[PDB]
RNA sequence: GCUCGCCGGAAGACCAAGGGUUCCUGUCCAACGUUAAUCGGGGCAGGGUGAGUCGACCCCUAAGGCGAGGCCGAAAGGCGUAGUCGAUGGGAAACAGGUUAAUAUUCCUGUACUUGGUGUUACUGCGAAGGGGGGACGGAGAAGGCUAUGUUGGCCGGGCGACGGUUGUCCCGGUUUAAGCGUGUAGGCUGGUUUUCCAGGCAAAUCCGGAAAAUCAAGGCUGAGGCGUGAUGACGAGGCACUACGGUGCUGAAGCAACAAAUGCCCUGCUUCCAGGAAAAGCCUCUAAGCAUCAGGUAACAUCAAAUCGUACCCCAAACCGACACAGGUGGUCAGGUAGAGAAUACCAAGGCGCUUGAGAGAACUCGGGUGAAGGAACUAGGCAAAAUGGUGCCGUAACUUCGGGAGAAGGCACGCUGAUAUGUAGGUGAGGUCCCUCGCGGAUGGAGCUGAAAUCAGUCGAAGAUACCAGCUGGCUGCAACUGUUUAUUAAAAACACAGCACUGUGCAAACACGAAAGUGGACGUAUACGGUGUGACGCCUGCCCGGUGCCGGAAGGUUAAUU
RNA sequence: AGGACCGAACCGACUAAUGUUGAAAAAUUAGCGGAUGACUUGUGGCUGGGGGUGAAAGGCCAAUCAAACCGGGAGAUAGCU
C-alpha cells in the first residue's frame, strides 16, 4: 500500500494543451504532470485517492527538456514525466 | 573518403570513460589532473 | 588412395589428394567434442610469438584417450573418423560396459575390430600394454614417456617406434627421429604403426590450401630491410651474411638443445 | 494552379549506427542562407514522443575483460583459479483497421496471445550446484512444392469523346482483407512397444549408453502452403454534403477465376565435398541429499501482476563522418510495369525532385560533346587520345600443348513485320465429368479452359531489322614472372612480395623457438608423415670443380688460459 | 568440380582528360582489374613506440612515421643566420 506520504507528492500539474483536450472530450483521459520518479502504480493509486475517481489504465511518457538561449547563453530546461490517465468511461474528472 | 573519427558511444565509454579512468592508478592520475586544472568535464561520460 | 587432380584450372592441375572411403561420412560423436578457438600465434601478452598462424578453417577439439586406462575390458571398433586437429585418423570405439571413446586408428584397424588394453592383453594391432610385457623387437606407436602420463611419441600419421632391447627397468626405443631414448619399461604403448601412411603424400597444389590450413605467408628475411631481418638490406638481390634467423642466431647447423636433466635418457642423437 | 523536365535496385520507402528537437503550429527577417526572400534545418514562443507482446533492461554464454584466495615481481604491479562481467550470437508473447497539425504493432475499434504470482477444486513422488537429452550450427549443388507478386479474363462502377473513326475483339477505374484458432497437406527424418541384465555417464537414477529378448509392422517427430474460420465485419471505385478552399462529414458496387512466378518460404531439409564446420541457458528428463499422508509436482477454472527506460525528427544525408546547407564516405531491409538473361540498360509506376544567384549576348580562348572532303599513323618518346569491335543461334577454326587448353582463335551466315503449316504448334498448366478408395488437403482416368517457345515456307517495308540504350578489336615475333593473389592510404601495381613445390638445418616434448626481471603463455590440448628457421620458387631436363678465407659441426691428447687457492 | 569463364551489386585503382587559391588536404568523368574466394563487409575484442603489426613498400600505427602523440627535463645546445 502505497503511503499517502508519497501520494500527495507525485501529481504535480495538469497539463493544458489541444491533445490534452482531445483526450478528455473524445477518450476519458487526463493529461497530467507528474514526478519524474513516479511509477505507474503510484500516478494510479494517487488519482483514484486524491481526485476521488475509478482509473482504466495509466500510460507515461518522459518529456526531455529543451535547449534555450537567454541573453547568449545556453541553458537547458529540466525533464518532466507526463501521464495519460484513462478513466473507467463514467467518470468525467 | 572515410575519415579518422567514426563514433561509437559503446567504444568512446570503454576507452575514455570514468569507470576505465578509474580501473588504473594512471587513469586515475587524469582525473587528479583534470580536477586540479578545474576541468568542467572530467572525462567524455558527458 | 592417392588422386591426381586433373588441370581444368590452373590451382587444379597439381593438387594430389588423398581420399579414403572408410572415414566416417556423418557428424561426430558429440560427447567427446569440445570448443578450441584459434590463437593465431598469440601468447597471454597479446604478441605473435609463432609467426605464420592465422585463419584457416574452425575446428572441434576430440577428446581422443592417449592413456588407453580401461585395462581389462573389450572394445570395438565402430567406425573411423577424420580428425582435423592430428594428421592420423581416429576411432570411434565401444567397450563392452556401454562407453564410448576415440583413439588413434592404427594401420588396418578397421571397422568391427577388437581391442583391448592391460597387461593381460594379446599383441596385435590396437592393444595397449605396458611395454615390459611388448616383445623386443616390436613396432609400436602412441608411446608413454612416464608411466601413465598417457602417449607422447609416434603419434603423428604414419609413425612408429621400434623396441630394440630392454634392460631391467628401463626399455631402448628407436624413435622415427632416428635417436636411441631409453624410456621406463612400465610406460605403456599401443602395438601397430599409426594409420593414414599416404598422409605425407598429399600435394597442396595451390596458396589457398594452406591458407584453409592456418598457414600465413612465410616473407624471405632477404626481401626485407635491414631494420626488420638481419638478413634485409641491399641494393637489387645481395646476401653476404651467415644465415640466421629474425633473432640473429646461426640457422644452418647451430646446435640448440641444452637439457642437462633429460640428457641420461638419450643413448644416441638422431644424426 | 496548369504545363514542362529529372530520379525510379533511387534522387523512393524503412531501420541500425551516429546526431539531439533539426519534428508540428504561430510569429519574425537583424545576423545566418554564397543572390532576394514574404521562405528555411535561421530568431522567438507554444505544442509534440502514450507499449505485458517492438527494442533496451532481463536470463544465457563467445572473443575478450576483470578477478577472492593463489603464484610471481625493488615499489607501482604481472599472470591466473573459483567466480563475475562481456553481443556482433541463443532465450515468452499482437495482428488488421481507424485516428493527430505533429505519436502509434504504444491511442481507439475488432480479434488474439505469453509468462509469473496467489486462492482453489481434483488426481499426486517432489526435489540440484550433479547425470542425460536437446538447444546445436560448414561449403557447394540440385530440384520439387509453394507463396509474395504480376498479367489476362470475368465482375462491378463510370464513359460514348475538342479533329477522320469509336455500342465494341471499345475506354477508364476498382476487384483488398491480418495475427490467431481449426484442419496436419507437398514433403523430410525416424522401425515402434514392453520386460530382462550390466566393469559406463565423479555418487544415485526409473534417464542416457550397452547386451539379450519376445512381439508389432506403422507408432512418433517435424512441416511450407492451401482450405475453413477470423469476416453479416473492416477496407473499398466513386457519388454526395458542407468547406476556416486545408480537407472533413455521410454513403458505398464488385470484391471472382485462370495463368506466370522469385534471390523469399518449405529448407537447421535433401545430395555431395573436404578445408570437417561456437558456447551456455531457457526447454525435456533423471535421481541425490533432504522432504516424506506436509511442502512441492501436474491439469483445470478463477484472480492479480507484467515495472523501469527508449519511442519526435534526419538516417546514402543540408540533421551522421568530412572546418561548409561540401559532387566524397556510411552497415541492413523492401524490390511494381514494358522490353531484357538480369538487381545491366532504356522508358515509366507508387513516391520524390528541378540540385538557393539570375538576365542577356552568341568574340578569342578553355572545358564537355557531334559531323567531316581526299589521304589513313605521314602524328608521337609511344597509335597517348580517339575511332573501331560488340548480341543470339549455327557453320567453321592454326602453331603449340602440361591434353585441360590454346578458342569467343581466326572467318562466315541468319536476324524486322505479316500470313500459313497450327483460326496458337511442340510444350507447360489443369477444371468439369468419371471411377476406385488403407474414406482424405486422397488416388487413378479424363481432358475443357488457360498459357506458349522455336522452326520451315510464303509474302512484305526500309539505305539500314543484334536498328536505340546496351554490347570482345584481331592476329604475328620476342623479354620477364608458372599460374589466381599481394604491395609504396596520397607521383611506382611491376620483372617486386607471396605462392604450391624443393632443399638444408634445428627440434625427443617441461621441444626448438618466441613474448616475459618472473610466474607463466604461445608453439600445441600438436609429438619427427610434427613444429621452428633459412634459401629457392609450378612444371620439364638438370644442378659441374673448390673446405684456402669466414662460419658451422665434431674431436680432446698437447700448448695457452679466469675466478679460486 | 573449380584461388574455372563472361558480367552488375560489392571490393579494387591500370590509362587519359579535368581539377590543382579544387565540388574534394587524393576527387570527378570516360574507359579498366577481381567478382564462390588467399573474397568482401557489420559489431565487438587483442597487440603500444626501439614497441606493435607488415603476402615486405621502411608500409601502416587517428590528414603525423628511418622511431607516433601529449606533458615534463626545458630557457637542451646552436663557434650559425
Ligand atoms: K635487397
Ligand atoms: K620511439
Ligand atoms: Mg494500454
Ligand atoms: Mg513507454
Ligand atoms: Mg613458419
Ligand atoms: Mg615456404
Ligand atoms: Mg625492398
Ligand atoms: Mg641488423
Ligand atoms: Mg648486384
Ligand atoms: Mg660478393
Ligand atoms: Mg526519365
Ligand atoms: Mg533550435
Ligand atoms: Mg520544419
Ligand atoms: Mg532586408
Ligand atoms: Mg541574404
Ligand atoms: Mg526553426
Ligand atoms: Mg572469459
Ligand atoms: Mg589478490
Ligand atoms: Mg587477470
Ligand atoms: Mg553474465
Ligand atoms: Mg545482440
Ligand atoms: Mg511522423
Ligand atoms: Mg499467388
Ligand atoms: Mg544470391
Ligand atoms: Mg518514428
Ligand atoms: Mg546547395
Ligand atoms: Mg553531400
Ligand atoms: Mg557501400
Ligand atoms: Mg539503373
Ligand atoms: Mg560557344
Ligand atoms: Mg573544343
Ligand atoms: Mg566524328
Ligand atoms: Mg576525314
Ligand atoms: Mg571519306
Ligand atoms: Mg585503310
Ligand atoms: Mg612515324
Ligand atoms: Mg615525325
Ligand atoms: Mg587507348
Ligand atoms: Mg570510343
Ligand atoms: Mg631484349
Ligand atoms: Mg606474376
Ligand atoms: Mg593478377
Ligand atoms: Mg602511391
Ligand atoms: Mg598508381
Ligand atoms: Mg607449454
Ligand atoms: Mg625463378
Ligand atoms: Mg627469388
Ligand atoms: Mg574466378
Ligand atoms: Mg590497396
Ligand atoms: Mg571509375
Ligand atoms: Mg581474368
Ligand atoms: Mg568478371
Ligand atoms: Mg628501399
Ligand atoms: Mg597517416
Ligand atoms: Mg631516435
Ligand atoms: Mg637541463
Ligand atoms: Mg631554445
Amino acid at each position: 500500500m502505497i503511503r499517502e506520504e508519497r501520494l500527495l507528492k507525485v501529481l504535480r500539474a495538469p497539463h493544458v494543451s489541444e491533445k490534452a483536450s482531445t483526450a478528455m472530450e473524445k477518450s476519458n483521459t487526463i493529461v497530467l504532470k507528474v514526478a519524474k520518479d513516479a511509477t505507474k502504480a503510484e500516478i494510479k493509486a494517487a488519482v483514484q485517492k486524491l481526485f476521488e475517481v475509478e482509473v482504466e489504465v495509466v500510460n507515461t511518457l518522459v518529456v526531455k527538456g529543451k535547449v534555450k538561449r537567454h541573453g547568449q547563453r545556453i541553458g537547458r530546461r529540466s525533464d518532466w514525466k507526463k501521464a495519460y490517465v484513462t478513466l473507467k468511461e463514467g467518470q468525467n474528472l | 573518403m572515410k575519415r579518422t573519427f567514426q563514433p561509437s558511444v559503446l567504444k568512446r565509454n570503454r576507452s575514455h570513460g570514468f569507470r576505465a579512468r578509474m580501473a588504473t592508478k594512471n587513469g586515475r592520475q587524469v582525473l587528479a589532473r583534470r580536477r586540479a586544472k578545474g576541468r568542467a568535464r572530467l572525462t567524455v561520460s558527458k | 588412395a592417392v588422386v591426381k587432380c586433373k588441370p581444368t584450372s590452373p590451382g587444379r592441375r597439381h593438387v594430389v589428394k588423398v581420399v579414403n572411403p572408410e572415414l566416417h561420412k556423418g557428424k561426430p560423436f558429440a560427447p567427446l567434442l569440445e570448443k578450441n578457438s584459434k590463437s593465431g600465434g598469440r601468447n597471454n601478452n597479446g604478441r605473435i610469438t609463432t609467426r605464420h598462424i592465422g585463419g584457416g578453417h574452425k575446428q572441434a577439439y576430440r577428446i581422443v584417450d592417449f592413456k588407453r586406462n580401461k585395462d581389462g575390458i573389450p572394445a570395438v571398433v565402430e567406425r573411423l573418423e577424420y580428425d582435423p586437429n592430428r594428421s592420423a585418423n581416429i576411432a570411434l570405439v565401444l567397450y563392452k560396459d556401454g562407453e564410448r571413446r576415440y583413439i588413434l586408428a592404427p594401420k588396418g584397424l578397421k571397422a568391427g575390430d577388437q581391442i583391448q588394453s592391460g597387461v593381460d592383453a594379446a599383441i596385435k594391432p590396437g592393444n595397449t600394454l605396458p611395454m615390459r610385457n611388448i616383445p623386443v623387437g616390436s613396432t609400436v606407436h602412441n608411446v608413454e614417456m612416464k608411466p601413465g602420463k598417457g602417449g607422447q611419441l609416434a603419434r603423428s600419421a604414419g609413425t612408429y617406434v621400434q623396441i630394440v632391447a630392454r634392460d631391467g627397468a628401463y626399455v631402448t626405443l628407436r624413435l622415427r627421429s632416428g635417436e636411441m631414448r631409453k624410456v621406463e619399461a612400465d610406460c605403456r604403448a599401443t602395438l601397430g604403426e599409426v594409420g593414414n601412411a599416404e598422409h605425407m603424400l598429399r600435394v597442396l597444389g595451390k596458396a589457398g590450401a594452406a591458407r584453409w590450413r592456418g598457414v600465413r605467408p612465410t616473407v624471405r628475411g632477404t626481401a626485407m630491410n635491414p631494420v626488420d631481418h638481419p638478413h634485409g638490406g641491399g641494393e637489387g638481390r645481395n646476401f653476404g651474411k651467415h644465415p640466421v634467423t629474425p633473432w640473429g642466431v646461426q640457422t644452418k647447423g647451430k646446435k640448440t638443445r641444452s637439457n642437462k636433466r633429460t640428457d641420461k635418457f638419450i643413448v644416441r642423437r638422431r644424426s
